[PDB]
């Protein structure tokens, strides 16, 4: 199984925009933490948030995360150029073994 | 001293060659010996011992009259280094007719649990003392894993269930650091019943391969991450199922997600561990009863669902002699953990009615990674030599 | 700092088995303490967990892909291998070659990736 997010989500420079990854009971409903991991288009995944929110190192204020029953939500806060990537939300997943479900992958489309 | 860590590579495992056997029935027919049930073996750093419910008696008695029973107050778990018979010298470290022992690198920890059916006490003894308890919390037979505990970096993990045993129980896995509850996992994942788990550690989590009493013939796998405290299960993938009664090997199945609901009404304490993905995993030769124990490799036994492929399978004990509980027990090495299991010879009651008492004695295989022979171990007890 | 280098054919043919070994650099993954991870990314689909390893050999597979792939390490090569059996047009994708920030399963993020080889299984 996977999580689901919006297959796209756009917003002009400066304002913010919202990701929304829904959950399971085997997953973000599971109290398991929520990871979001940015991708540009042909190269690695970059980890930006964990903890539901614990942005690492290098990562600009401007991504929040809030996790919330069996949602999460990670908030870009200013829309600036070199955030056009595709973002996945990751999960732990019990339902069956260990295994980590990522979301559908938002892409962030700055107009 | 140390912690164990439990931080090394499985071992290589090519079969497994003969370690011990106590001749306890053997024994018990001039000697004063405790009548036992459900054993298991436990390892320190330095030595094994051997482990048993000892029904308050020895063979040679009275009171081991109807001793078939499973839950008596005078039940208590017997302790002495593996190969001593359990003779009238053994210690009784705690009452119990359910038990689990683990040594942590420093001190033993035993999980007790005595009283009533349905209010029974689970008493948590570390280091000789007692330093925690619980109470039934389902009020019904609250059991353990019959069988060693792991403790890794000195959080022993020990899987606790209660509740029916041919219905959904509430299977309660708890970490125990010095005696002391830190931390009290509900079962997860998709195993849908969970008993009288062999586990084994796998760092950084423990894996136990659980026996199904409701619906399956395929054992339970529970996987413990130790440092989390997170729980995921499955069933073991092998088409040969591990647990009697069974089908036969042409109609078992397991495809493991779900309990394959052939025999599975009731179940016997086994073991099963993975060599990469294959599974080596120990059954009695029976279908039906436990007679017999046999143990074999699947070929991809533990990835590939419904796998019958088996290999380097040896016969523990002939078919024609009774067998009981198994269960699996690791010993770390020089630079790899050793996979170790035991077999219980159950003889007497209800299936010998020659005497009055059940007992049984151990014989224990470790696992070795070069060459061995054949052979079969029974207990070789003449029921019409012994007391009845 | 941890570096991860994928390293594998990049064609097999399908029902063949597939072969990938990421090499690490500046650190040991002789160490205990850390998962050493596969993942692929299908063109038309988002990132999937593959499987789980560390130096001891406990690994962890993806339950949909449970039955066929095989995670293997080498600590004295200092690398870690993934071999996916009888391949076919579902596993061509983007394999990347991850390290687990701990031990644990529920509290895992994945901060040190590879840079991504193509694997394509056609004719
Ligand atoms: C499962 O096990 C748990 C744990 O052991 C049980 O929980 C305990 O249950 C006991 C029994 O109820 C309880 O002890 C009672 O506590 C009461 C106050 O909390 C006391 O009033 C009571 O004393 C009276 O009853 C005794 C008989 O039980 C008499 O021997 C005693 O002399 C007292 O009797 C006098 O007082 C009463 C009331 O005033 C009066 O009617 C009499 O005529 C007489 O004058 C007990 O001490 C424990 O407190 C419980 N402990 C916990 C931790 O909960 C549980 O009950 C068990 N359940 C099952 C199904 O087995
Ligand atoms: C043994 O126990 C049973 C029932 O507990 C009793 O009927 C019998 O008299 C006892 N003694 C013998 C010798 O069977
Ligand atoms: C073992 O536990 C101690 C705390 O009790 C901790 O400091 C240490 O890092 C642990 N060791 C491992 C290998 O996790
Ligand atoms: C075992 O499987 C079924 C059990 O119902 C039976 O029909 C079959 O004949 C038995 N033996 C073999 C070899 O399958």
């Amino acid at each position: 199984s996977v999580l689901t997010q919006p297959p796209s989500v756009s917003g002009a420079p400066g304002q913010r925009v919202s990701i929304s990854c829904t959950g399971s009971s085997s997953n973000i409903g599971a109290g398991f933490d929520v990871h979001w991991y940015q991708q540009v288009p042909g190269t690695a995944p970059k980890l930006l948030i964990y903890g539901n929110s614990n942005r690492p190192s290098g990562v600009p204020d401007r991504f929040s995360a809030s996790k919330s029953g069996t949602s999460a939500s990670l908030a870009i806060t200013g829309l600036q150029p070199e955030d056009e990537a595709d973002y996945y939300c990751q999960s732990y997943d019990n339902s069956l073994s260990v295994n980590y479900v990522f979301g559908t992958g938002t892409r962030v489309t700055v107009l | 001293a140390e912690y164990r860590n439990w931080s090394k590579p499985q071992c290589n495992i090519t079969g497994f060659a003969p370690f011990s056997k106590d001749n306890s029935i053997r024994l018990s027919a001039g000697g004063d010996i405790w009548v036992t049930r459900e054993p298991y073996v436990s390892c320190d750093p330095d030595k094994c011992y051997q482990f048993a419910l000892g029904q308050g008696t020895t063979l040679n008695n009275g009171h081991s009259n109807d001793t078939v029973h499973d839950r008596t107050p005078y039940r208590t778990l017997l302790m002495n280094e593996l190969g001593v018979p359990f003779h009238l010298g053994t210690k009784q470290v705690c009452i119990a007719w359910s038990s689990s022992s683990c040594h942590d690198g420093k001190a033993w920890l035993h999980v007790c649990v005595t009283g009533d059916d349905e209010n029974a006490t689970a008493s948590f003894i570390y280091n000789g003392r007692l330093v925690d308890s619980i109470g039934s919390w389902s009020k019904k037979i609250l059991r353990t894993q019959e069988s060693e505990c792991v403790c890794i970096n000195g959080t022993c993990t020990v899987v606790m269930t209660d509740g029916s045993a041919s219905g959904k129980a509430d299977t309660k896995i708890l970490f125990i650091e010095e005696g002391k509850i830190v931390h009290t996992s509900p079962l997860s994942g998709s195993a849908q019943h969970v008993e009288e788990c062999s586990c084994y550690p796998r760092y950084p989590g423990v894996r136990c391969v659980c026996r199904d009493n409701w619906k399956g013939s395929n054992r339970p796998i529970v996987d413990i991450n130790v440092k989390d405290y997170s729980i995921v299960s499955s069933y073991v993938c092998s088409g040969l199922v591990g647990d009697t009664p069974r089908k036969n090997d042409s109609s078992s199945s397991s495809h493991c997600l779900d309990p394959n609901n052939e025999e599975g009404g009731h179940g016997v304490k086994g073991w099963a561990f993975d060599d990469g993905n294959d599974v080596w995993m120990g059954r009695t030769i029976s279908e039906k009863l436990r007679s017999g124990y046999e143990t074999f490799k699947v070929i991809e036994g533990w990835s590939k669902p419904n796998s019958k492929l088996q290999i380097n399978r040896q016969v523990i004990v002939d078919r024609g002699n009774r067998s009981g509980y198994s269960g699996i027990f690791s010993v770390e090495g020089k630079s790899c953990i050793n996979r170790c299991f035991y077999v219980e010879l159950i003889r007497g009651r209800k299936q010998e009615t020659e005497v009055l008492w059940t007992s049984n004695s151990i014989v224990v295989f470790c696992g070795t990674s070069g060459t061995y022979g054949t052979g079969s171990w029974p207990d070789g007890a003449d029921i019409n030599l012994m007391p009845i | 700092q941890v570096q991860l280098q994928e390293s594998g054919p990049g064609l097999v043919r399908p029902s063949q088995t597939l072969s990938l070994t990421c090499t690490v650099s500046g650190a040991s993954i002789s160490d205990v303490d850390f998962y050493w991870t596969w993942f692929r990314q299908t063109p038309g689909k988002g990132l999937e967990w593959i499987g789980y390893t560390n130096s001891i050999g406990n690994a962890f597979y993806n339950p949909s892909l449970q039955s066929r792939l095989t995670i293997s390490i080498d600590t004295s090569d200092n690398h870690f291998s993934l071999r996916l059996k009888s391949v076919t047009a579902a596993d061509t994708a983007v394999y990347y070659c991850a390290r687990s920030n701990s031990n644990t399963w529920s509290r895992e993020y994945f901060q040190h990736w590879g840079q991504g080889t193509l694997v394509t299984v056609s004719s």
